[PDB]
């Protein structure tokens, strides 16, 4: 999470900065609001994740249920 | 009038569905009128004519722009959102959502697309979860109008569970173990790769492949008094289209095998008309291509040991078949639709 | 000194057993100084070498000419003739014929070997009529010196007896059901040909084809007790080799599949050591290729219900492993001679 | 005023045949009133019903009894003789043998056909020796009504012949090499097995198989003037049916992938209509099966280096669409009968 | 001194690579120390061992923990991250990455792994832009030690490229066009399911799929003399692994056959030793799996027409033959550190 | 001998007539009830080619049988 944490930190400081400049309630400020706030859930899905002792193949699947790694088909 | 239908997954289920209606189409009360899935109309439309296994649409021309795909001038809308949430069923007033995905099976998944404003999910496979589970002529007349989320199960317990059904009431079914030999499925790797289950990791058109099933047991949620009493495995091997189920159960009536024919010789000309076929024909894989039954039954097979220990085989079109019956149980949900 | 053996038919079973045999020429009994076949040394030679399924022979080098084939200087005589009357066993000083064309299985055609000169004949099928059978691992200490003519059963008889003979002494088998899903084999046509078969009659490669088969009740040869208690099929699916049996029995004392598995695993560790492999890997068929068991449980796939309904799972490589046990079945005769 | 037919040899070629007059029964000049084969009648009516490749015949019902088999209530006697001396095609009254059996393809083999009371027969295959060859759109118009044994060639050079004669008479073919891939024929063997033909017996679902061929020569036949000018090879893969031709030239008149395709798409729609279809989809082999023309060109692959070293790529389904051409053949030879 | 090596995409190609390796690592500058992958440590040991193409890794003992893969108690650490600037190169002491996902094969995408840390990229693939890219025995000693990322080309390049190369440098080749006939891959389907090529969206086992390829075009980049003068296609076919390459050549000086096998022959013996190897045996394509040499000529099948037009036709092993070249050239590479 | 030729007429006519007018058309009866007043003279009085020829040649591809 150390490299996430770094992502999280720069999606914080552009999130400021566009809503204090496009405005509070702006579709800039909303849209870079989702991404800081995806980015923190998605720390706290891969914490909880780490925790089970869940590797990160594990996590991968999870978040991409379509990818052709993870396909379970109940034939 | 009509269900407006939209189908989540344009895949094997959501094309061979898709072709199913159009055969149907002339009576039907359902109308197809969008497509959500990962590729784009015109890839959408190619793939929907030029089939590897059903081979050239003729009925209508299929065509395709930006934003639609055309069967016979009928149109279809298109759009390419993995988030249900996100897809248009409010502007495109959509009724009944085909959940074709094979990723939203559970009720926190399947409810995204009535947030997004459809008012009924069919999921073309298991729920996960206690979401309610209905094989076409087995139990699907205890449908509730009321449910807005929908099991159609999987197509191996579609096949299994109309002759469990007939067994069980002609004998009574104690235990019973199954093994379908499957042809393979997208869920395989094409060459040996990564994949969460060691055995579906492996070359598919190289090798005899085993994995759990859930299969067997879910005939115990449709076939409530079984609950319990059914398991089985499945052995995915090369072949591109078409499955066999072989079950053995030990059931309470001795009988013999002549007289286990006959009982489902005779359900598949009554109460399981057009769900089972009854073959005395020694017929192989590749002749069940299209067959719209759930299950037909390979008479030649069937044998009997000691009275009380019952071997059946059937065959089963898993694409085909199965897609028959995802449009039977969506008309059934359209002509009780409240 | 050597007993001297001659293969008629060098076929996938004939070549099997040769290279198995070369692998292991250091330690064994046997010496191989004649075939025969409806092909030229030349050929056989060629296919000896370059086989698709077990690679090329690295071991020794590979010769022919006119009249024999040379693996390491080591010479073995060449004929072609298909009528084993004719063969010139007095002449080579044959004991041991290793019936490998699928022809001569009764008495009176494998009798034709002794007729020429050969003194024993060792049919690699299932015998027509009053043949005496073996499986090694079951009965094959049974085996009398004066017996002329014997049989090695079938390849599913040879993966399943060792498996039923261990449930059977542990929780005591009343019946028994068998599906193997097995890889084609050589009497299926390539695309849809003449037969008097109508399944084998089918495209081999491109169908899942059920036979009827008798090596569930030939078990009853080698365990006699259970004569009468197995029956089962086979369905051929699109694999060069290696297959895989599907057992499910009605046993007397109630279990559960950790006991079943536990009481297999034991065996395979003590009285079916070498026989039976007992694997809780989750593999597929490709990896058993050139596996010398006769019987790899997959532990995995072991089931019961309601204690007394066993479901074992077994891989076997029909070709390598069975021609393992050929060879040490003829090994075993050689050590027993007189 | 119709020819009677007898077809001698009921496989690949002698079903696809008889069920493409099936089709086309309605506007024929021929009548098929019997069939010779190894296998009895009701072998050769379940595999006429039931193919892997073309389907469940669906026109019409297909029974068979000891004597004959039935397709919708025409009757079509069979007899079982390996040597065609001993046919009763006097008895019958037959005019044309369709010599679909592969083993009398020299003019003495194919002349027994004649002693036995027949007047012509259609070798479907090339001739070996002093046999007039015709390729349908490219000689068939030079066929002499007093001929009594023609060739129609094989698949491969009915596929390549049309494409050759067309660039031939654009550019002027000066030399042209061939490779055709190929789906495996019942010629190759499914399991390691011996044959003439070192590669051909080698497991043939299992290995590209490179085998040469005539068929590029053959075209010389049909196109005298390029005697001598062209050559190739096979290879064949495992798929069962439908086959693809790859050519590059050496031309005379310099051109670019363009005209090249341009000068083929005009023929296909006037003077090579029915013969050669030209397609700018993209498909795969899948997708030809059942197509009628001789040689499908796929224009998306046509390229050209340097003026005059010319690349084009054709489709053929080597079982239907051949057998079109030799129905084609036999009308023309019933439209000139004298 | 020892270069440390990290692999990149654990696949088919980074582990055919690592066996390539194991097999080599007494007589090796390389030390394999890192492993990057979608999949965890216990995975890819799984598949590392288990290979359906290769069989079971015999030479070395393979375990796995949560961190590590272990071959012969050599530790190889893993992780898996999806984005090459965050992988642990500098921490691990990189100093050359394998590049073999497909996916980072641009300058921008593979400069990636050197901000992480790590010193030279070697792209199993062409690289896009202007990566250099070498054929081990073509054009590899040109390499400059101040590179930084390198491509290894394709693997029909490296077939293609040293029979060009010999044939070039004997008769001068003026244009040439080229056919491979190919094994599927991991970017096709196995069944018909959405891509962005609509012939590799189409079920790989089932069919023929022509696709275009850069292949030939390519070649000139590693012999600039023939750039423009080379163009060709690709014909996927039902087989796992193994592939063939058709070429047609016009040449300057006119020859025949049997010279273009000795001009071949010649140079296998001497200074293409290991890259090229001549077979004069009818083999088929399961007899070349696991074979070394970039290209084996097929003597056989050499043909030339009109003394200028010049056809040859070679095999290879396109994962195992191209994973020893990988390994060849950062070989090359570790000789030439700078 | 003559009255076999009888009985091969009366089969082909019963499979032609079944086949196109249906198994429970009454003239699909007909028909067979001509075949089996025929038959009931054979009570008042084989290996066909491709047994034998699998007698001769069992290793023939059209005539193995192997016990998998
Ligand atoms: N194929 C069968 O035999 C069969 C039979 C019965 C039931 N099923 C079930 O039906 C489901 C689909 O199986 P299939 O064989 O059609 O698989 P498939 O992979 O061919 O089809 C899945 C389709 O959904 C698309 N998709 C994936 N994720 C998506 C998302 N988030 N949004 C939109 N589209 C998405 C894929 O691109 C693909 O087009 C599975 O649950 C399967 O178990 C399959
Ligand atoms: N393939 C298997 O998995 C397997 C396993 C166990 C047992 N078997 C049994 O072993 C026997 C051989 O099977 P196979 O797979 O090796 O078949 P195959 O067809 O590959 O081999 C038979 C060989 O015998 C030759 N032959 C036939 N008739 C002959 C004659 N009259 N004289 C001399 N040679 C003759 C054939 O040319 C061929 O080389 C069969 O009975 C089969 O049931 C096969
Ligand atoms: N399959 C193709 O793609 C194709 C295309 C064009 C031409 N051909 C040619 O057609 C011919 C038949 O090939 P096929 O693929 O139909 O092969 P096939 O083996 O499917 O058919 C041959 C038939 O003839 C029978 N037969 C063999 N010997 C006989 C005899 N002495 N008397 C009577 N019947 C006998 C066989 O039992 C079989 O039913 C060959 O000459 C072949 O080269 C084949
Ligand atoms: N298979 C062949 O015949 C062959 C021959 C020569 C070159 N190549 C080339 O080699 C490359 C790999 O081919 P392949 O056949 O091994 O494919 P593959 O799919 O078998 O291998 C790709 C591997 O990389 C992993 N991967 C994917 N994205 C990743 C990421 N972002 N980070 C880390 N790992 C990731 C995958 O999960 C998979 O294990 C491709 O460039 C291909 O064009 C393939």
């Amino acid at each position: 999470m150390s490299n996430l944490e770094k992502q999280i930190e720069q999606a914080r400081e552009e999130a400021h900065k566009i809503c204090d400049t496009e405005g509070a309630t702006s579709g800039q400020c909303a849209a870079a609001w989702d991404a800081l706030e995806e980015l923190q859930a998605e720390a706290a899905h891969q914490r909880a994740e780490q925790q089970d002792h869940k590797t990160s193949f594990q996590q991968y699947c999870d978040d991409n249920p379509d990818a052709a790694e993870c396909r379970i088909y109940d034939d | 009038s009509m269900v407006r239908v939209a189908i989540n997954g344009f895949g094997r289920i959501g094309r061979n569905f898709m072709r199913c209606w159009l055969q149907r189409k002339a009576n039907s009360k359902l109308e197809i009128v969008g497509i959500n899935d990962t590729s784009d109309p015109r890839t959408n439309a190619h793939l929907l004519k030029y089939d590897s296994m059903l081979g050239i649409f003729q009925d209508a021309e299929i065509t395709a722009d930006d934003d639609c795909i055309y069967a016979g001038g009928h149109a279809v809308k298109c759009v390419s959102d993995r988030n249900p949430e996100n897809l248009p069923w409010s502007a495109w007033g959509i009724d009944l959502v085909i959940e074709a995905t094979g990723v939203f099976t559970s009720r926190e998944g399947a409810s995204k697309h009535l947030s997004a404003g459809a008012k009924k999910v069919l999921i073309t496979a298991p729920g996960k979860g206690n979401i309610p589970t209905y094989v076409v002529g087995v139990n699907h007349h205890t449908y509730d109008p009321s449910e807005d989320i929908v099991s159609n199960a999987s197509c191996t317990t579609n096949c299994l569970a109309p002759i469990v059904k007939v067994l069980h009431e002609a004998f009574g079914i104690q235990q019973g173990m199954m093994t379908t030999t499957h042809s393979y499925t997208g869920d395989q790797r094409l060459l040996d790769a990564s994949h969460r289950d060691l055995r579906r990791a492996r070359a598919a058109a190289m090798n005899i492949v085993p994995t759990s099933t859930g299969a067997a047991k879910a005939v115990g949620l449709v076939i409530p008094e079984l609950q319990g009493k059914l398991n089985g495995i499945a052995l995915r091997v090369p072949t591109p289209n078409v499955s066999v189920v072989d079950f053995v159960a030990q059931v309470e009536k001795p009988t013999i095998a002549e007289q286990v024919n006959q009982v489902i010789k005779e359900a598949s000309e009554t109460t399981m008309k057009g769900i089972i076929h009854y073959s005395e024909l020694e017929l192989v894989s590749s002749d069940y291509r299209g067959h719209n039954a759930s299950s037909i039954l390979d008479a030649s097979l069937t044998m009997v040991l000691g009275g009380n220990l019952v071997k059946v085989v059937a065959w089963y079109d898993n694409e085909w078949g199965y897609s028959q019956r995802v449009l039977d149980l969506a008309e059934h949900m359209a002509a009780h639709w409240a």
